[PDB]
């Protein structure tokens, strides 16, 4: 029972364009043990329709998952990965930014 | 080039009622192309790539057929292993094991490998010759004494060999539209001031296949890791994989640096600099 | 094509 907190990235599917539809991803990795809760946010709001990929694991037996959803890219819109898991003090919130 | 074939499986068991939870997923390469969920409504191997459901009816019997047996193992190992370490029923446990065959250019067998890990630290794997077993403690070596007594490494070692490889060929020839076929990244570079003083320099490597990729920076045509952060490569979600590399410079001496990008798609490695 | 036959115990 080690336990290991999840990297987090947050990222669009295609270049960022104000206007054009696109795919918002949220990929957490590294983690252990699997039980992890990922929601995809908007202007601190939960997205409803969102999926995600079948669980699997690295060389090194950590987890990773990829969410994702549909979404449209704004001037004024703020988008986010809210992720909570049994090593993480507080359900910790990483806001997409276009240019990483 | 070289190719692999792997699968990967889950359990966690779940105290308080029933079963455990499980979950596979099989692999091409970098391309998922079966999966099983215990918790889904089919109860099947469900297919996950297009080449794949061109097989037959018995292909798909035969695949949930054994599925459902390594699901069963998994549950059989969680409740012993549970009693090897004299752990209570109250917590929540997962065991997880992954094997395959890795062939050469020549598609000749090359490597095979089977591991397994409980609580996410190794417990017992294969040797590399295929004819052994690594076991990394005690309650381990003894599922070493009972593997060896009941021969699971020769049986193992003529599906990795044999087999596992057979099906491999079978599968690029019918994928071979997608899975013989690389995607070079298309790659860019951008710049962020970070003050007035500094600037980033962000190269990017977007939609190839498949995931194996290098890329670094260089000043005046020297190596450069100070200053330099590069993200773990990520899915895009369709298919193809993404990452970056940046280096923080110097306003006004974005020029001294190049990023230099190498995939097995691109027959030179790229080279990169920053233009205004 | 996953391993077929009987998958021992730990």
């Amino acid at each position: 029972m080690i336990q290991r907190t999840p990297k987090i990235q947050v990222y669009s599917r295609h270049p960022a364009e104000n206007g054009k539809s696109n795919f918002l991803n949220c990929y957490v990795s590294g983690f252990h043990p699997s039980d992890i809760e990922v929601d995809l946010l908007k202007n601190g709001e939960r997205i409803e329709k969102v999926e995600h990929s079948d669980l699997s694991f690295s060389k090194d037996w950590s987890f990773y998952l990829l969410y994702y959803t549909e979404f449209t890219p704004t001037e004024k819109d703020e988008y986010a990965c809210r992720v909570n898991h049994v090593t993480l003090s507080q359900p910790k919130i990483v806001k997409w930014d276009r240019d990483m | 080039g070289s190719h692999s074939m792997r699968y990967f499986f889950t359990s966690v068991s779940r105290p308080g009622r029933g079963e455990p939870r499980f979950i596979a997923v099989g692999y091409v390469d970098d391309t998922q192309f079966v999966r099983f969920d215990s918790d889904a409504a089919s109860q099947r191997m469900e297919p996950r790539a297009p080449w794949i459901e061109q097989e037959g009816p018995e292909y798909w019997d035969g695949e949930t057929r054994k599925v459902k047996a390594h699901s069963q193992t998994h549950r059989v190992d969680l409740g012993t292993l549970r009693g090897y370490y004299n752990q209570s029923e109250a917590g929540s446990h997962t065991v997880q094991r992954m094997y395959g065959c890795d062939v050469g250019s020549d598609w000749r067998f090359l490597r095979g490998y089977h591991q397994y890990a409980y609580d996410g630290k190794d417990y017992i794997a294969l040797k590399e010759d295929l004819r052994s077993w690594t076991a990394a403690d005690m309650a381990a070596q003894t599922t070493k004494h009972k593997w060896e007594a009941a021969h699971v490494a020769e049986q193992l070692r003529a599906y990795l060999e044999g087999t596992c490889v057979e099906w491999l060929r079978r599968y690029l020839e019918n994928g071979k539209e997608t899975l013989q076929r690389t995607d070079a990244p298309k790659t860019h570079m951008t710049h962020h001031a970070v003050s007035d003083h500094e600037a980033t320099l962000r190269c990017w490597a977007l939609s190839f296949y498949p995931a194996e990729i290098t890329l670094t920076w260089q000043r005046d045509g020297e190596d450069q890791t100070q200053d330099t952060e590069l993200v773990e490569t990520r899915p895009a979600g369709d298919g193809t994989f993404q990452k970056w590399a940046a280096v923080v410079v110097p306003s006004g001496q974005e020029q001294r640096y190049t990023c230099h990008v190498q995939h097995e798609g691109l027959p030179k490695p790229l080279t990169l600099r920053w233009e205004p | 094509y996953i391993w077929l036959g009987f998958i021992a115990g730990l």
